[PDB]
RNA sequence: GUGUC
């Protein structure tokens, strides 16, 4: 199957780069922006659906100076694994100390 | 020091025709040094102008001492403490259409300048000697600070 | 004085009583002139926090501090479609008399839905019409209608 | 070996309307298969065929031979076929969403920040755009907040990067020039493009409209070729609507309301109409208006009321302007000028 | 309905088709969509080459 | 379901399989998914009496409660949480400038409604984790990519 | 049975006609407040030169009925008007007229202006899309002249 | 003949 695809500007080598992503909506776009403009090493980055009866995201980013726009890609990815992580982390937590409480107070 | 123009105003009027927009308003200033009209537009959710007030306007550009002129702008790098640090209000247009005075029919030496910064409208009239630079393709970066005595 | 508004421009969001200012989330490195912030892994860990208000049989009200409408819109968006559940999608009619049409009466069951555990089942692979042991759950119905 | 295949991607195929008047009812496109059982095409190009989009159905044709497919591409092309020899006016400019939202973009209060920049020219990189770098401009205001202003996001549609020579030059007035100033308006109704980048004004129906002159696309069509004037064409499709969602542009019953000063400032006009006007009738039954006009008697009096009733409409919808806001949505569609008109204002 | 303006100027055409349109601001200017049920009727003749 | 009479028939036989909701609307786990920000509601000057229980009213109950205390008929904002917004304030211009709406740009209140399908407190922690499940799908294959 | 698709006429029950669009999920479609999703987008760009004002007095009516409880008139000269209405509107919480809070789908932000919500009652038309298509490349012919 | 553009 296809996950994903790389393509590079003919001008610029690994200055702009454009990912295709199969089979993803607007969900893990906006957080995978976000992710990327919390980085400060990037200057543009956006995603775009092809078509709305389709499935493939074209998402770009760029990066001011000479540096691969592949890194800061996977960075703001496993950094948003960990900030789910730990919001799973403190609801869980939340959840029970909540519930042990009420089933104490309530009876 | 590559300074095209600096001197202090003060705000004689601001938005005369009552009120259109909801964050831009017209500007009306004067000087003592030299006779000139500048009207401006800046942002008042920003930069709350009030009536009656002296602030120090200078149009330049190459704001880095050290450099000759740059290549792209950088939003928070510092490399060269430049001149925005300084002040408080920060602009980056391009200057258009170069017309002078046409009331006077005959000798005059009254010249106008516009400028514009992306939608912002700047007029300025004054003296010929006045303006030594101002060609009619330049980015020019405009400083605003509020003088309060 | 201004400072003060600008400050407060980007934490609360303004009513007013035509249109709403202050609409976009402006906390990314280079936006403003006086703060940085480039992630702060450390302190946002401190600063997130997520409290239970109401929790009900089948509703749960709960709140979040010090996270961005991101991540959030994300997770109501996925809470939707992205969590699988068992429904009906395959329907053998044997001897339909009665008035309800047999499309409409299995359109209304696959609308029904289903106290299970969607865990323990797998996927179904590619195309199967058969139905295996681990990823097909057998229902029947059976009612004809007589005099007292 | 003659073999005949099924349509695919890149056929000259016709496409036209029955209700046939002008000769540019009909034209070639460019065929692309998609599942949805129905046909689908630009809004842009809906002007020539004068299509409703409630009840229309449309037709289709094939060309069968070579010699044809190739003469159905030159002569019946939609970049070459873009002005109508009627006049020459470019009939295929815009349509009321995508002139509400590019007036909407461009007013000179709308003021944006880098990560919004970065999303809306975000959604400009579809199609051939995708080995092509674009560039950011250097913000203006960037004291305080380095926030970004919407005229300069209008302007990437022109100049979307370093590459492509594309320098326009327009200076031409809107449809609500106050005067008093060429480029000094209160209104800011004046548009100056100057080397492919927006300086002053705000796009309206005068501007980028269709059967106009000193047209935006026109321009750019008769200084650099064709081609260029059609790829940037659909760019402001794809960048307009998708902040005008974004924004958010509706219309309620609040927004046509009469104040309550307005009430009582009609009910004068009213009364003071009828005071004259029922004056007349015995006027004419005592014997009197001396008459210009070769006409009888109630010829006069006809007219002579008939320019009584207008005034109190005309004064009535003129001071409804200076009771209404600056947000409201039909004001905002006829100062635009997309679909309304101060008429149909002043007569709800 | 004659034979001179009727049937020698109409000469009703083949391979062809009409649908009710519909918007998609997704597509070029020169550019429409086609059903799949409808291209799968239609075929183009073409000579093979090398 | 149906309704049947003397001489009808009922027989079917459905099969339940496992799917997202995605694909349809009836494999939906949950029957609500919404959340809301956090409101605020900011005095500027200290009110008069009958001004006060005129601005009680304006709201909705609950809201700004007139504390009356020996010589005081002042008002206070005790809790804004329940209070949806209508902003009434600007139906009558008298006060006008009395009153700031603003809503907390950290703050979000989700309620969760399910079905009944399963607890609506999992489905959320389920959420996250089918968050995640795609950004480690995606650096599974990036691994291969920048492996080449 | 037939479903609606892209390309079915439907009408507004005050002339105003149109063909389907673009089919939208639920992940898209803006809910307000409590969670309440449009069912069908209409455009504010069609009624200015339409001059159809009954459209909106015909929502509030009908908002203002399934939030009480009870059918409002509105016959011709006469029925019901708009000031004894939009003061009922009031007593439950909502806004007066017809503007709510919307908070924006796709990008997760709240929407500047406010926008027009209410149930209407919409009639579906005949004249499908799946009747009037038609194609054809090599059929019959007539006996009288070779010609389709 | 009816219905739509």
């Amino acid at each position: 199957k296809t996950a994903l695809e790389m393509v590079q500007a003919a001008g610029t080598d690994r200055h702009c780069v454009t990912f295709v992503l199969h089979e993803e909506d607007h969900t893990l776009g906006n957080s995978l922006r976000y992710m990327i403009m919390k980085n400060p090493e990037v200057e543009f980055c956006g995603y775009t659906t092809t078509h709305p009866s389709e499935s493939k995201i074209n998402l770009r980013i760029q990066t001011r100076g000479t540096l691969p726009a592949v890194e800061p890609f996977q960075r703001g990815l496993n950094e948003l694994m960990n900030v789910c992580q730990h919001v799973l982390d403190k609801f869980e937590a939340s959840i029970k100390d909540y519930k042990d409480q009420k089933a104490s107070r309530n009876e | 020091a590559g300074i095209l123009f600096e001197d202090i105003f003060d705000v004689k009027d601001i938005d005369p025709e009552g009120k259109k927009f909801d964050r831009v308003s017209r500007l009306h200033c004067e000087s003592e040094s030299f006779k000139m009209d500048l009207i401006l537009d800046v942002n008042i959710q920003i930069y709350p102008v009030d009536l009656g007030d002296k602030f120090r306007l200078v149009i330049a550009s190459t704001l880095y001492e050290d450099g000759t002129l740059d290549d792209g702008e950088y939003n928070p790098t510092d490399d060269r403490p430049s001149r925005a640090d300084q002040f408080e209000y920060v602009m980056y247009g391009k200057v258009y259409r170069i017309e002078g005075d046409e009331t006077s029919t005959e000798a005059a030496t009254r010249l106008s300048a516009y400028v514009s910064y992306g939608g912002l409208l700047m007029r300025l009239q004054g003296d010929a000697n006045n303006l030594h630079g101002f060609e009619v393709d330049s980015r020019v970066y405009l400083l605003m600070k509020k003088l309060a005595f | 004085a201004a400072s003060q508004a600008v400050e407060e421009m980007r934490s609360r969001v303004v009513l007013g009583e035509f249109g709403v200012r202050n609409v976009h989330t402006t906390d990314f490195p280079g936006n403003y002139s006086g703060y940085d912030d480039a992630w702060d892994q450390d302190r946002f860990e401190k600063n997130f926090r997520v409290d239970v208000v109401h929790m009900d049989e089948n509703s749960l009200e709960f709140d979040m501090v010090g996270i961005d409408a991101a991540i959030a819109n994300a997770f109501r968006r996925i809470l939707l479609a992205e969590v699988p559940t068992m429904a009906v999608e395959k329907v053998l009619v044997y001897n339909n008399t009665s008035i309800v049409q047999d499309e409409i009466l299995a359109h209304r069951l696959g609308l029904i839905p289903i106290h299970a555990d969607p865990r323990l089942f797998e996927y179904r692979n590619q195309g199967d019409e058969e139905g295996t042991e681990i990823d097909t759950l057998q229902f029947r119905l059976q009612v004809r209608c007589t005099r007292n | 070996d003659i073999v005949e295949r099924h349509l695919i991607d890149g056929d000259v195929v016709l496409f036209n309307r029955q209700p046939s008047l002008h000769k540019l009812s009909i034209m070639a496109h460019l065929a692309r298969v998609k599942p949805h059982r129905t046909f689908r095409f630009n809004e842009c190009v809906c002007t020539p065929y004068n299509a409703d989009f409630d009840g229309d159905e449309m037709n289709l044709h094939l060309p069968q031979t070579e010699e044809a497919k190739a003469e159905a591409l030159v002569l019946m092309g939609t970049k070459a076929n873009l002005v109508t020899p009627r006049n020459g006016e470019p009939l295929i400019a815009a349509i009321q969403d995508f002139l509400t939202g590019a007036y909407l973009l461009t007013l000179k209060d709308t003021f944006f920040d880098r990560a919004k920049a970065c999303q809306i020219i975000a959604s400009i990189l579809v199609g051939k755009d995708e080995k092509i770098k674009v560039r950011l401009p250097p913000p203006t205001i960037l004291k305080p907040v380095t926030l970004w202003t919407g005229k300069q996001i209008f302007s990437v549609i022109l100049r979307p990067s370093d590459d492509n020579p594309v320098r326009a030059n327009l200076r031409t007035k809107g449809k609500q020039y106050c005067g008093k100033g060429e480029d000094l308006c209160a209104n800011d109704s004046y548009v100056t493009i100057q080397n492919s980048e927006l300086m002053s004004g705000s796009m309206d129906k005068g501007t980028l409209g269709s059967g106009s002159k000193n047209n935006i696309f026109y321009i750019l069509l008769r200084d650099w070729g064709q081609n260029e004037a059609a790829d940037a064409m659909s760019r402001l499709a794809r960048l307009a609507p998708v902040y005008l969602s974004n924004r958010g542009f509706s219309i309620g019953i609040g927004d046509v309301t009469p104040g309550q000063g307005l009430l009582k400032a009609k009910y004068e006009l009213l009364n003071a109409g009828y005071k004259k006007c029922d004056e007349y009738i015995e006027a004419l039954n005592t014997g009197k208006l001396q008459q210009q006009p070769g006409c009888t008697a109630e010829e006069t009096l006809e007219a002579l009321i008939l320019k009584e009733l207008s005034v109190i409409r005309d004064h009535a919808g003129s001071a409804c302007l200076r009771e209404l806001d600056k947000s409201n949505s039909p004001l905002t569609m006829a100062l635009c000028g997309s679909k309304g008109s101060f008429i149909n204002i002043s007569q709800m | 309905q004659g034979r001179f303006r009727g049937n020698l100027s109409g000469k009703r055409v083949d391979f062809s088709g009409r649908t009710v349109i519909s918007p998609d601001p997704n597509l070029r200017i020169d550019e429409v969509a086609v059903p799949v049920h409808v291209a799968k009727i239609l075929t183009f003749p073409e000579k093979v080459n090398k | 379901i149906a309704q049947l009479r003397p001489g009808q028939e009922i027989d079917l036989l459905m099969h339940c399989v496992k799917g997202i909701g995605k694909d349809h609307a009836k494999f939906s786990p949950v029957a609500t998914a919404s959340y809301r920000l956090l409101p605020d509601i900011t005095l500027l000057e200290p009110v008069e009496g009958e001004a006060a229980e005129e601005l009680s009213r304006c709201f909705s109950p609950g809201v700004i409660e007139v504390q009356e205390v020996q010589g005081k008929k002042v008002a206070r904002v005790a809790n804004p949480r329940l209070d949806t917004f209508s902003r009434e304030i600007f139906r009558n211009e008298k006060l006008k400038k009395v009153v700031r709406l603003a809503r907390v740009r950290d703050h979000y209140i989700f309620s969760v409604e399910s079905t009944g399908v399963l607890p609506p407190d999992v489905l959320v922690s389920e959420a996250i984790k089918v968050l995640m499940g795609k950004c480690r799908r995606f650096l599974d294959e990036l691994d291969a990519v920048q492996m080449d | 049975t037939r479903r609606p698709e892209i390309g079915d006429k439907f009408s507004s029950r005050h002339g105003q006609k149109g063909v389907c669009g673009l089919i939208v999920p639920q992940e898209d479609m803006p809910f307000c407040d409590s969670g309440i999703c449009p069912d069908i987008i209409m455009n504010p760009h069609g009624f200015p030169s339409r001059m159809t004002v009954g459209k909106l007095i015909e929502l509030l009516a009908g908002k203002a009925g399934v939030l009480d409880g009870r059918f409002h008139y509105g016959t011709a000269f006469g029925g019901s008007k708009v000031k004894d209405v939009c003061e009922d509107l009031v007593r439950h919480g909502y806004n007066y007229l017809g503007k709510d809070y919307v908070t924006s789908g796709i990008t997760g932000e709240p929407l500047e202006a406010y926008i027009y919500f209410g149930p209407v009652y919409y009639q579906k038309l005949k004249h499908m899309v799946l009747d009037k298509m038609h194609a054809r490349a090599r059929g019959p012919r007539a006996v009288l002249t070779r010609q389709p």
